Order: structure tokens, then C-alpha cells, then sequence
């Protein structure tokens, strides 16, 4: 049967050839009662008509899975909430493609939403072993006061506890503050020689700005940043020798549907063997009650792990997020980008190209230092310590 | 001006709310409330946005009181989107907009009347401190947000003067496939007489299917669950074992006309003080269309001005998470059949419990009298409520007083209590001391046992023929 | 103090001596809320950095 399933995708040309991506999935599937069709609508990069441009054509089309796209503006996170809220009540699943924040990962809200790309907070997991292989016992952590930043500091501190590490010292940064050099210099008193950062585009530039006059770029320092700090409005004052991470093929939305349509199309194959297989009521006005089969549809989703497509080996489960993600280790040199490693999902695979650090030192400084000046404490006692 | 358009979905009497609408005696300040009485079946999201689209665009309407009689938890999530896009505060009193919610955007001035999970954790730790059930187990199921309440448990215990006997924490999975049989396997490793359970109302029957399978729920165990599991007193899953006790959100003394009067008064007077000092009324774009162009009329400063709320002798301050932090909590217990009755009251962090000790094989009444070397009584410690460790509780008649008994003779009773299992509630003698026979009647501790009120008496009793005829003394353990 | 000078010249110290602020050795207890169990005196000072 003609099932109108699509999404509110930007980049009209991207959804143009997606109209034939289902045709590729149309041949692969052997199901007979269902003939899924694509009825997409243009994106609305504004909040004016989202009062009337979410379900007015999707739920009335009896959708089952909804993808998502990204607006041309890079600083945007309002795109996937209006679609998720309508699907949250009706319990009908939706699929996140360009979704990148950690807001749509806690599952406390948006009970029905699947992600094809790990959120930015997940980079902390691979970061855990990143310095462990190169010793570097002591680290200094400083994040912007953001929910994604809150998630990253929460997960890492619940990840390094297995190493019996106390994370040395933790600093908090509030977005929207510029004169923060007083906060920054307090870290200089620490013996740790590892600097990490996970902030926004506006925060990355000013943090790097404060790293110039205080000679953080000098030798004896190592810096690790997320993919959100290598790219964008942060290379104007980017310190040299940054070992920042990089996402691979995550921006190829043309290839996004290749793995997106495969899981959903074959998911119904296992579903067409049970009862209560009934479409949700038509329209968005005449249906005020949710059909009984709600989250049961999802129960067949994470059970599907198909290693096919442009990327392949997709194993969405647990938190509705991709497992065994792929990131490329990146090193910035003299305002040039050169790959120096790759993380296949389990272990670290470096590259033959020489890895550089700020100041030109080929040797890797130890992520620790020693202080020869100590402060002792004593109490007035008669036979031991006269006063 | 300012309009308060109410919405009532379900079966309710909105006629009297019109009188409640014309009852805002706040002429002291320029409230100018244009209260509207709107009530229609508009559960679908398309109806909600379209109905408010013509509503909030009428004339500068900046207030909505939400009243509902349906338990659809998904309505509140939709409500946040409208508040996030617009800048009109919205409050709910009942129905699908009264349950908890993790967090929202900074541009959502939505608050409700109901405590969250972390508020529940403190509530039942306090009442159980009265009964001194120091040993207890914590059991919870997987849930979207099942971490906050259990996190508050560890915060309180560590910085506690009185020791806490934590009988571990169980994190079994209920929604996991092929895990239903595993519930019974994890249910055979509990020994604490008190167990705290968190589940969902729909899965409460599913969870209790295995909970009743092991059957450690007849008389000697007590179950604690949040108010969300019960939902309502009338609506009962019917599989709950007799004796279940839980906290609840007050609804019997908080009626719909009563709970709607509080919300309407606060909203109008919340911004009244704004005009008193800054001499400006916050009136953003009251237009349904072009919501993006309304981003220049920021009202976050006005949002921070709603913290101070006082009316009818009670403060109703709200936090960033959308909490009330002033809940009227009523505890409910399960009767012989499916029924929930009020157990206690809450009034400014004060808990009053109707009974004195938990009622009712293994429990045996005991009668004891103070005597210098063996049993010595003293008043309870006011610093920590209880007396002290190693000091057994001791009720005294008259009313009653939380007295405390200690000494050497009572130490023997503890040793044999573990030898042969039995519970007790020690209480002192009322008429006479050590028992005398007057007019063929016995008083004292020997008078309680003969009249079938004690079943056991301990202390400093001397064996002789007259007393040995009525009761059966055990083997002596002290020369006299 | 004579002991400290011996340790100083055998593993390259550089010290500075300052007595405790109050006088008490150290004990864990709660203050002002019965729910702030924490150290005090010299023992509290060492854990405060
Ligand atoms: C202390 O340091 C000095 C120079 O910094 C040098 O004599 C040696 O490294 C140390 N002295 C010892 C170990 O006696």
C-alpha cells in the first residue's frame, strides 16, 4: 500500500535524489502489503510558521519514520524540536540525521526519536583512552556552561573513575563572558600539562585569544579540542599544534539516507508477522487519542544491525545512538590540516606523519610537572615544636 | 492589557469559574485582568495551536490557566513548545500538565503545581525516621529520568548523625526483552524488612506479577512507591498486596475550583509590581504570526521577577526547573481491599502521623517497670529525634510520650529475640508496681498478663507460689 | 622541626612554615545544618589545598 513517508528536509536537491533512494530500497525489500512512498516538504529555517508547518502535511500522510536535515545557518538547534514534540505524543518514531546536540539523547523527553549520528558529547568516550596510551596521568578540564558541556563533563568523570583518577581540577566557564583571563591564569598554578576544551564557536575564539599573551602557545603544552573548535569561526586565533578530533562522512547528508532507509525498510519485514498492525488514524485534527501500538514499533528497530551502505556497520541501540563511531585524529600545523591518526571504533590507529606540538618540539612533553616548593603545617606542642 | 484565558478539557463545571473569574479583588494595583472562560475538546495538537492562535491575538493577552481532567502525560510536552516560541506565561493546575518534567528552554515561562522526584525522596525519609526503620532496600526500574531521586539518597546518608543501614541498591530492568524471568532471579536476594520500589502505573501490574510470585509481601514487608504509581485513589491496579503505603499529591482538600483560584490571582499580580517601580507594562508582540520578529521584545527580566509569590498566607516561589517547593503531601495506605486512606499531613516540613506504632503472633506486648540496676528510663534526645543506638524504643501510656528504656535486663531480651524470632512494643505499667492481690484482682505487670493484655512481662520479678499459680515463670537466671 | 631540615637536604625541598588557623588537630563533623559532615582544623586545612 502507498505509505507516504518522508521528512522536512532542507537542500531541495538532496531530497530530490532521495526520491530515488527509496526506489533502491523498493527493490531490496520483499514485502508486498506495503509500498512506501516519499512525500517530503521544504524546510522552514524560521519559527514563524512552525505553529502550522509540522504535522499539517506529515501526520495527515500517515508517516512512520521521519528524517531530518540542517538549515544553512550553522548555529541552529531549533530544527528538530517541533517535529519531535508531535511525534512524542503520538509515539511514532522519528529519525535524526543532522542532529548533533546532546539534548536529544537523554530520552526523558522525546520518547520516540532515533539518531543516526552520535551527539557531540559522545566524543568524550574516545577521548578517555586518548591520553592514556601516551601516559599523561594529569589533565585540566574546562568546559563552557552548556548542557552538551554538562554532559561531557558528567560522562568523562563517570568514565575516568575506573582509573581511580580524581580528574585533578575542574573549571567552569559561563558563555557570554569575555574578560576571563583572571579565571584562566588560575590553571597555571597546577602541575598538569594537558589542556582540553569543548566549547562553542564564540567561546573557542576568545579562549584562544587569551592563550596568546599568556604564552600558552609556548613549548611544554598539549591541547585537545573537539571537532567544533577546529572548524568554523575559531581558526582566526587558533594556536598551533592542536590535536583536535574530526568527524568523517558525518556531513555527507547525500549518503545519510543510504544507511537511513535500509534499517527502516527492512524493519517492517520482521513486523509483518504479528498482530495489531494498524496504521495510526488519518490527519492531525480528527485523531485525539494515541493508538495502542506505540513504542512497540521501535522494539524491532535496535534489533536491526545491517552492515551495508556508504558507511555501513550501523548498530543503533541502547540510547538510540550509533555504536562504534568513526573519527579521524587531526593535527593542525602552520595553518594547515594534516591527518595523523584514525579511530576505527575500538583502538587508536595513528599515521606515519610526524605529530607536532606547539613550539616546534618533536618530543611529547609529559602531562605532569613537579613543584620544589612546599608549604608545611605545624601546631604548637611543648616537647616537639616550641613557639 | 492582561488577559487570563482558561482552558478546560473534559467533564467539569466551568460555570462557577466565571464567578471565580469575577473574584480578583486586586483593585490596589493595575491588574486589569480580562479573564476568559474557554472550554472545548481540543486534545489534538492542531486544534490547540489554532485555537490559541485566534485567542492570544485578540488583545495583549499574557496569561493562560490550564485545567484538565485527563491523565494524558503527553499534553504538557506540547505546551512547552508554545511557551518557548511565545512569551506568555502559562500555568496548569490539573490534568495533562501537572506532572514532572526534566528541563526546558530559558524562554519557557511555564510552571505547575506538583513536586518532582527529588522532592519525593526527602518526603518518605522523614516519616520513616519516626518509626526508626534503619534497614531498607532501594529498588527501581529503568525509566527516562530514573536517576535523580536515587542520587539524593546518597547525599543525605553520608552527612547524617544517625547511622543508616543501606541494604544495597537494586537496578533491575523491567522493559528489557527476555528479562521478565530475571525479575524473579533478582527477587531472591532481599532480606531488609523495608524495601523502596519505583515503577510505573501501567507496568505496576506487570512488575507485581513477579513480585507476588516470590510472595515476600504478606505481612512482614512494606512497599514504598511514589505518587505517580498510584495516580488516583479510585483508580487501583487491584494487584497491589494489602498493606501498601505511599505518598500522594493532595486532591481531596484541593478542589478544581479551589486550585483554579490560586493560579488566576498569582498570574495577574505577578507583573503588578513591575508597573510599580519601572513604570512599564511588558507587552511583547501579541501576534500569532511572525513569531520570529517578536524575539526583540525579551521578557527574561520579567521571568526572574516571578520568584517572589505570596498569597493567602503561603508563599509559592518557583525555581528554574518549574517546581513549587511547597507541596501538600498526603500519605495513602492500602486497606484490606483496594482503597487508599489518608495517613498523615505535611505543613512546612512538618509531619504528623495519626497512630503511634505500626499495627499488625510474632509481635508480643511487653510490660516493664523502671528499677535502678536492671531497667532505667529517660526522656528522648531532642537533637536527633531518637534516643541513641543500643537504646531500645519505649512507649509510655499518657495519650503517649516517646520515652526510652535502657539497662541490663532489657539487654537479655535482645539476645533471645534473635534466638527465637519475635517482635515487641515495650510499654510501662500504669496502675501499681510489681503487682498486689486486692479484692481478688492483680495489678502491675502481673496484672496485665492475668487480664490478657501483655502476654509477656519482664524486669525484676520474684518467683513465689501465689504468682506461680497464675502465670508460668521460666527458669531463673539471677539469685535473690 | 629538626627532622624537617634533615629531609629537606636529602631530596631537594624548599619549605615555608605556617601554623594552623584555629588550634584543633582535626575531626569530621557537621556544622549549622546537621548535614555538612566535614573536617576541621589542621586536618581540614590539608584537604583544602
Ligand atoms: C638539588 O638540585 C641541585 C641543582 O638544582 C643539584 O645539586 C641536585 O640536582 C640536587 N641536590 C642533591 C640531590 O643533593
Amino acid at each position: 500500500k502507498i505509505v507516504n513517508i518522508g521528512a522536512v528536509l532542507s537542500t531541495r536537491k538532496h531530497e530530490q535524489m532521495f526520491r530515488e533512494a527509496v526506489n533502491q530500497a523498493n527493490k531490496r525489500h520483499g514485502s508486498w502489503k506495503i509500498q512506501l512512498n516519499a512525500t517530503s516538504v521544504t524546510h522552514k529555517p524560521n519559527a514563524i510558521q512552525m505553529a502550522l508547518s509540522v504535522c499539517e502535511d506529515l501526520i495527515s500522510s500517515q508517516v512512520y519514520a521521519i528524517l531530518v536535515s540542517h538549515p544553512p545557518t550553522p548555529n541552529d538547534h531549533f530544527t528538530p524540536t517541533p517535529v519531535s514534540y508531535t511525534a512524542g505524543f503520538y509515539r511514532i518514531p522519528v529519525l535524526g540525521l543532522t542532529t548533533r546536540m546532546s539534548i536529544y539523547s537523554d530520552k526523558s523527553i522525546h520518547l520516540s526519536f532515533l539518531r543516526t549520528v552520535p551527539p557531540y558529547s559522545h566524543q568524550s568516550s574516545v577521548w578517555f583512552e586518548m591520553m592514556r596510551v601516551y601516559s599523561w596521568n594529569h589533565i585540566i578540564l574546562l568546559v563552557s556552561d552548556d548542557h552538551e558541556g554538562r554532559a561531557a563533563q558528567k560522562r568523562l568523570e563517570t568514565l575516568l573513575e575506573e582509573r581511580e583518577s580524581k580528574a585533578e581540577k575542574v573549571l567552569q566557564f559561563d558563555p557570554g563572558t569575555k574578560n576571563v583571563t583572571a579565571l584562566l591564569m588560575e590553571a597555571k598554578e597546577l602541575e598538569a600539562r594537558v589542556i582540553i576544551l569543548s566549547a562553542s564557536e564564540d567561546d573557542a575564539a576568545t579562549v584562544y585569544r587569551a592563550a596568546a599573551m599568556l604564552n600558552m602557545t609556548g613549548s611544554g603544552y598539549v591541547w585537545l579540542v573537539g571537532e567544533r573548535e577546529i572548524s568554523g569561526n575559531a581558526l582566526r586565533y587558533a594556536p598551533d599544534g592542536i590535536l583536535g578530533l574530526q568527524l568523517i562522512n558525518g556531513k555527507n547528508e547525500s549518503a545519510h539516507i543510504s544507511d537511513a532507509v535500509g534499517v527502516v525498510a527492512q524493519a517492517v519485514h520482521e513486523l509483518l508477522e504479528k498482530e495489531n498492525i494498524t496504521d495510526p488514524p488519518r490527519g492531525c485534527v480528527g485523531n485525539t487519542n494515541i493508538w495502542k501500538t506505540g513504542p512497540l514499533f521501535k522494539r524491532v528497530l535496535m534489533s536491526s544491525k545491517y552492515a551495508d551502505g556508504v558507511t555501513g556497520r550501523v548498530e543503533f541501540n541502547e540510547d538510540g545512538d550509533r555504536k562504534f563511531a568513526n573519527y579521524s585524529i587531526m593535527n593542525l600545523q602552520n595553518r594547515k590540516l594534516v591527518q595523523v591518526g584514525i579511530y576505527n571504533g575500538t583502538h587508536v590507529i595513528p599515521n606515519d606523519r610526524k605529530i607536532i606540538w606547539p613550539g616546534g618540539e618533536t618530543e611529547k612533553p609529559r602531562g605532569y610537572q613537579m613543584s620544589t616548593r612546599l608549604k608545611i603545617v605545624t601546631i604548637h606542642q611543648e616537647p616537639f615544636v616550641y613557639v | 492589557s492582561i488577559g487570563i484565558a482558561v482552558i478546560l478539557v473534559g467533564t467539569s463545571d466551568e460555570v462557577a469559574i466565571k464567578d471565580a473569574h469575577e473574584k480578583d479583588d486586586f483593585h490596589h494595583l493595575s491588574v486589569v485582568p480580562r479573564v476568559e472562560l474557554v472550554a472545548m475538546n481540543e486534545t489534538d495538537p492542531k486544534s490547540i495551536i489554532t485555537r490559541i492562535c485566534d485567542l492570544m491575538s485578540d488583545r495583549k493577552i499574557q496569561g493562560v490557566v490550564f485545567a484538565d481532567d485527563t491523565d494524558q502525560e503527553a499534553i504538557a510536552q506540547i505546551l512547552d513548545f508554545i511557551s518557548a516560541q511565545t512569551l506568555t506565561p502559562i500555568l496548569g493546575i490539573h490534568g495533562g500538565s501537572s506532572m514532572i518534567m526534566a528541563d526546558k528552554d530559558e524562554s519557557s515561562m511555564f510552571f505547575q503545581f506538583g513536586p518532582s522526584i527529588e522532592q519525593q525522596a526527602s518526603v518518605m525519609l522523614n516519616i520513616m525516621e519516626e518509626y526508626d526503620w534503619y534497614i531498607f532496600s532501594i529498588v527501581t526500574t529503568y525509566f527516562p529520568g530514573y536517576q535523580d531521586f536515587v542520587n539524593k539518597i546518597r547525599s543525605t546518608i553520608e552527612n547524617s548523625f544517625v547511622g543508616w543501614e543501606l541494604e544495597e541498591v537494586l537496578l533491575l530492568d523491567m522493559s528489557l526483552d527476555d528479562g521478565d524471568s530475571k525479575i524473579q532471579n533478582q527477587l531472591k536476594k532481599l532480606q531488609s524488612p523495608i524495601i523502596l520500589l519505583y515503577c510505573t502505573k501501567e507496568e505496576a501490574t506487570y512488575i507485581f506479577e513477579v513480585a507476588n510470585s516470590v510472595g515476600l509481601t504478606g505481612y512482614g514487608y512494606t512497599w514504598i512507591v511514589p505518587s505517580l504509581v498510584a495516580g488516583d485513589t479510585d483508580t487501583v491496579p487491584a494487584e497491589f498486596p494489602t498493606g501498601l503505603i505511599s505518598v500522594s499529591y493532595d486532591e481531596w482538600d484541593y478542589g478544581l475550583p479551589a486550585r483554579v483560584r490560586d493560579g488566576i490571582a498569582i498570574i495577574t499580580t505577578a507583573a503588578s509590581d513591575m508597573l510599580s517601580e519601572h513604570s512599564f507594562i511588558p507587552e511583547p508582540k501579541s501576534s500569532c504570526y511572525n513569531t520570529h520578529e517578536k524575539r526583540i521584545y525579551q521578557s527574561n527580566m520579567l521571568n526572574r521577577y516571578l520568584i517572589n509569590v505570596t498569597f493567602e498566607g503561603r508563599n509559592l516561589s518557583f525555581s528554574e526547573d518549574g517546581y513549587q517547593m511547597h507541596p501538600k503531601l498526603v500519605i495513602i495506605l492500602l486497606n484490606k481491599e483496594r482503597k487508599w486512606e489518608r495517613v498523615g499531613k505535611w505543613k512546612d516540613k512538618s509531619l504528623q502521623m495519626k497512630y503511634y506504632v505500626w499495627p499488625r503472633d510474632d509481635h508480643l506486648s511487653i510490660v516493664t517497670l523502671e528499677e535502678a540496676p536492671f531497667v532505667i528510663v529517660e526522656s528522648v534526645d531532642p537533637l536527633s529525634g531518637t534516643c541513641m543506638r543500643n537504646t531500645v524504643p519505649c512507649q509510655k501510656r499518657i495519650g503517649y510520650i516517646k520515652k526510652c528504656c535502657k539497662g541490663f535486663c532489657i539487654d537479655i531480651l535482645k539476645k533471645i529475640s534473635k534466638s527465637v524470632k519475635f517482635t515487641y512494643d515495650l510499654y510501662l505499667v500504669t496502675n501499681g508496681k510489681h503487682g498486689k492481690k486486692i479484692n481478688g484482682t492483680w495489678n502491675g505487670m502481673i496484672g496485665e498478663v492475668v487480664m490478657k493484655r501483655a502476654y509477656m512481662a519482664v524486669g525484676s520479678l520474684t518467683i513465689n507460689e501465689e504468682r506461680s499459680e497464675v502465670v508460668d515463670f521460666s527458669v531463673p537466671f539471677i539469685e535473690t | 622541626i629538626d627532622l624537617l631540615i634533615k629531609l629537606a637536604r636529602t631530596m631537594n625541598f624548599t619549605y615555608e612554615v605556617h601554623l594552623v588557623a584555629d588550634g584543633k588537630f582535626g575531626t569530621q563533623e557537621r556544622v549549622n545544618n546537621s548535614n555538612k559532615k566535614e573536617w576541621n582544623g589542621m586536618m581540614g586545612e590539608l584537604l583544602s589545598g
